[PDB]
């Protein structure tokens, strides 16, 4: 008939004192179905309530097919409302596994896209260099190859070939109809674009320690006014930190006075003083041995 | 009109300008005044007295 | 003690925990009589304890009236006029 | 207990003869249920069956005062039967001396002050049973007056006797609340039984038999207790309706 919030509601106010925690199998697949009709309807505190409580108690009791399958969609769905894409690349690591193991590649090939598309919008953390070589990768394919170049484009990117590979090659960039919600392509170039420039600003600091402000909007794909949004924006929320000079032009590191000079930064120099004798001692047993052998 | 709340608004107004000059002296430093203005969203005079001022 | 003096101790205790947005605070102090922080600071610890029963880390209304009734009055012995004197 | 041994208020403001008194009443553990139509007033009291040595048709634990008057009793039983000869003489001596019926508001209050003059003598022991006297009223109508071990007498809606009360209570306010009075309607006195069986089986959640049960039925000018077989007539009436 086309009801969503009555079917929302009246499964909600009977099921929840329906059961009585005695048969677990048609429960935990009703129990997900709330939780579909939470999202269609468009409330992200039902669902996330939903998905704390069945979640724990699913992994404890033994391993199912068809019910551990539904996690690894509902999981994504949430995405809409949190608009987070650091949570949802953590939550599909088993189905990365799922697929390698118990499926085969054909349902291997299009998650391998989609937990690195989400790999490359997280903002910060670790986790990005243990996830380079996963474990099933290094298989030799087109789109094994062009998703793992995604992760390590953050070393080097300059922003020239960057609209040039979403263009060619867009299994779930510019056009996603899966696992990706949204009334159209837009939020694709949005948040893609904002992500990357983060990424950016990132690398350059420990690369370019003085920058002129002119030469510096054509590395990082930005205008003037562009050029000191992105800087503020990464100081404020604690990432980055780097020197901006309005009138003068130029972009400076920064470099921290906090090191107490000759106290310590000089002090990588005992390496220079130790390995003197290091190799006199070994160079006269050396010489030794090929004069008396 | 209320006297009492009338000593409270100069708080509420150091309040709120304080919270926006920290976002400015987070970076670093050495920007136009007049830059300073446009984000704050006030006359350069009101600003740089505002801003000395603490 | 007052309705509203009581009330500090309600906010206080409130603003360490999570709790729904229909949770009706004026019902607590018109209730209570007579009763000090340790019995109120009991209430919201109960209804975390009754939140964890049923594994909803967010405390709604529900959770906050049935934590009232077991912890109102904690002698046992009370009954009403059945043991005079 | 150095200041236990007598029957005294104690230096804690306590008296521990009320204390064993209360108990005695619960020792043989019968529940009874006591209501009021508009005209009339239906009692049932617990039988329990004894064995086969005992006439189950004797035990009675409801006891005929006079006419329209009935005494429930639940306790000690060698108290109810003293009790039960002395309330009667003072029923007979009231309608000679001022020559008038004596009501249950007067004969649960003789009883109260009689309670007191049991604890005035030392070597006399207080009623350790609970007194429910249940009539119908010229002038006030149904009334029942409940008179505690300690002497307190008080009017009730729906009394009842036993471990139970808290779960009658509450079954039997909320059925009064909803149609403000405190009598239940069908001013019949054969289906106000019905009533009085279906609350007291809900109110107790275990379901009794003929021989589980008694029932006594006060009207105006006239009192009997339903036998065994007119308590099975019942039952098949509440089908009936």
């Amino acid at each position: 008939e086309g009801k969503i919030d009555e079917a929302a509601d009246i499964l909600c106010e009977l099921q929840v004192e329906t059961y009585g925690s005695m048969e677990m199998s048609e429960k935990i697949q009703f129990i997900l179905e709330q939780m579909e009709l939470s999202i269609l309807k468009g409330d992200y505190s039902q669902a996330t309530v939903l998905s704390r409580k069945i979640l724990k108690k699913t992994f404890k009791n033994p391993k199912y097919e068809s019910l551990k399958l539904e996690y690894y969609n509902l999981l994504v769905k949430i995405s809409l409302h949190k608009r987070e894409y650091l949570e949802v690349a953590q939550y599909l690591q088993e189905i990365y596994q799922t697929d390698a193991i118990k499926s085969d590649e054909a349902k291997w090939k299009p998650v391998l896209s989609h937990i690195v598309y989400f790999l490359v919008l997280s903002p910060y953390g670790n986790l990005q260099n243990d996830l380079i070589h996963k474990i099933q990768n290094d298989n030799n394919l087109k789109k094994l190859e062009s998703q793992e170049s995604l992760v390590k484009l953050f070393t080097t990117n300059e922003l020239m070939r960057w609209p040039i590979v979403q263009k060619t090659y867009e299994p779930v960039l510019n056009e996603d109809d899966l696992a990706f919600g949204g009334e159209a392509n837009k939020h694709h170039w949005e948040d893609l674009q904002k992500r990357v420039i983060e990424h950016n600003l990132r690398v350059i600091s420990e690369y370019y320690s003085r920058i002129t402000l002119l030469r510096l909007n054509e590395l990082l794909d930005l205008t003037e006014s562009q050029t000191e949004t992105y800087i503020s924006d990464l100081v404020n929320q604690g990432i980055i930190y780097a020197k901006v000079n309005r009138p003068a032009k130029i972009v400076n590191f920064e470099k921290p006075k906090n090191s107490s000079q000759l106290l310590n930064e000089w002090s990588h120099n005992v390496d220079e003083l130790l390995e003197h004798i290091e190799t006199i001692g070994h160079l006269i047993t050396k010489e030794e041995i090929m004069h008396g052998l | 009109g209320d006297e009492l709340t009338r000593s409270h608004f100069n708080a509420l107004y150091d309040t709120l300008l304080e919270s926006n000059l920290c976002k400015i002296i987070e970076p670093f430093e050495c920007v136009e005044i007049s830059h300073i203005s446009k984000i704050i969203g006030l006359d350069t005079q009101q600003v740089e007295g505002k801003l000395s001022q603490m | 003690r007052d309705r509203r003096e009581r009330r500090l101790i309600f906010g206080t205790i409130a603003s360490k925990m999570s709790l729904a947005p229909e949770a009706d605070l004026d019902s607590l102090i018109i209730r209570n009589d007579s009763l000090s922080g340790a019995v109120i600071a009991a209430i919201m610890q109960e209804a975390g304890l009754r939140a964890v029963r049923k594994n909803r880390y967010v405390i709604l209304q529900s959770d906050l009236e049935e934590a009232y009734a077991t912890q109102v009055k904690t002698d046992n012995t009370v009954d009403k006029f059945d043991f005079y004197k | 207990g150095y200041d236990r041994h007598i029957t005294i208020f104690s230096p804690e403001g306590r008296l521990y003869q009320v204390e064993y008194a209360f108990k005695a009443t619960n020792q043989t553990n019968i529940n009874s249920l006591a209501v009021r139509g508009k005209d009339c007033t239906v009692v049932i009291s617990q039988k329990k069956v004894p064995d086969k040595l005992l006439d189950p048709t004797t035990v009675s634990y409801i006891f005929c005062i006079s006419r329209t008057i009935g005494m429930v009793v639940n306790g000690p039983i060698p108290d109810a039967r003293n009790a039960a000869l002395r309330a009667k003489a003072e029923a007979a001596e009231f309608r000679y001396k001022y020559g008038y019926d004596m009501p249950c508001d007067v004969l649960a209050k003789r009883m109260a002050n009689l309670s007191q003059i049991y604890t005035q003598r030392a070597y006399m022991r207080p009623l350790g049973v609970i007194l429910t006297f249940v009539s119908v009223d010229e002038e006030l109508g149904p009334s029942i007056y409940k008179t505690d071990p300690a002497g307190y007498y008080v009017g009730y809606k729906a009394t009842a006797t036993g471990p139970k009360q808290q779960e009658i209570t509450t079954n039997l306010e909320n059925h009064f609340k909803k149609s403000k009075i405190d009598h239940i309607n069908e001013e019949s006195w054969e289906k106000v039984v019905e009533f009085a069986i279906t609350h007291m089986i809900d109110a107790l959640g275990t379901e009794f038999s003929k021989n589980d049960l008694e029932v006594g039925v006060a009207t105006k000018d006239k009192f009997f207790t339903l036998s065994a077989e007119n308590i099975e007539e019942r039952l098949v009436a509440i089908a009936e309706q």
